């Protein structure tokens, strides 16, 4: 996240850090045992934590489950990132609390210009890298959509939107992918992809998980 | 690119 802020140990606590022996992608819990994330972050290896400030010190509260399934949608295609979604099934049930809690799925898709919480352990620089410990956070509207396809023109399928602040300073970025985009209390976005981080006129692209409400518990109930 | 670590461009 560039231009965030630190969220505050646990004050996300639907967040999740995908690790590989690295936080390589965050996701956002949405029951005991299920997190969404984006497919691009799939791979194997991956190792759910749940409860985490600092990913790189155990502080407590953390939960570190091994995904069991990681469901990427059927029809992500990885050069578009269309339906960049996946969901991970957590080999066990990660034991809710305060620190450790589901977000919901949207009943219904956000509009333009919700303020949503944008949170993930990515760079938090536009140029260059730096990694943070603790989980940061932004707070950052959805563009419209024809804004976003402005930004990113044929790049927009209905399954993205944009969100963030088209004058650069804020966006996520890498290492968030995966990653909630809360508004309203509902999951609404992955973090999925932008040119760059932060960058004018380059807002984020999050996956438009209202769109796969439907998948996502059809595909959790059948898993 | 995706904001994975690391990126796919
Ligand atoms: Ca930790």
């Amino acid at each position: 996240i560039v231009g965030g802020y630190t969220c505050g140990a646990n004050t996300v606590p639907y967040q999740v850090s995908l690790n590989s022996g690295y936080h390589f992608c965050g996701g956002s819990l949405i029951n005991s045992q299920w997190v969404v994330s984006a497919a691009h972050c799939y791979k194997s290896g991956i190792q759910v934590r749940l409860g985490e400030d600092n990913i790189n010190v155990v502080e407590g509260n953390e939960q570190f489950i091994s995904a069991s399934k990681s469901i990427v949608h059927p029809s992500y295609n990885s050069n578009t990132l269309n339906n960049d979604i996946m969901l991970i099934k957590l080999k066990s049930a990660a034991s809710l609390n305060s620190r450790v809690a589901s977000i919901s799925l949207p009943t219904s898709c956000a509009s333009a210009g919700t303020q949503c919480l944008i949170s993930g352990w990515g760079n938090t620089k536009s140029s260059g890298t730096s990694y943070p410990d603790v989980l940061k956070c932004l707070k950052a509207p959805i563009l419209s959509d024809s804004s976003c396809k402005s930004a990113y023109p044929g790049q927009i399928t209905s399954n993205m939107f944009c969100a963030g602040y088209l004058e650069g300073g804020k966006d996520s970025c890498q290492g968030d992918s995966g990653g909630p985009v809360v508004c309203s209390g509902k999951l609404q976005g992955i973090v999925s992809w932008g040119s760059g981080c932060a960058q004018k006129n380059k807002p984020g692209v999050y996956t438009k998980v209202c769109n796969y409400v439907s998948w996502i518990k059809q595909t959790i109930a059948s898993n | 690119c995706t904001k994975s670590i690391p990126p796919q461009c």
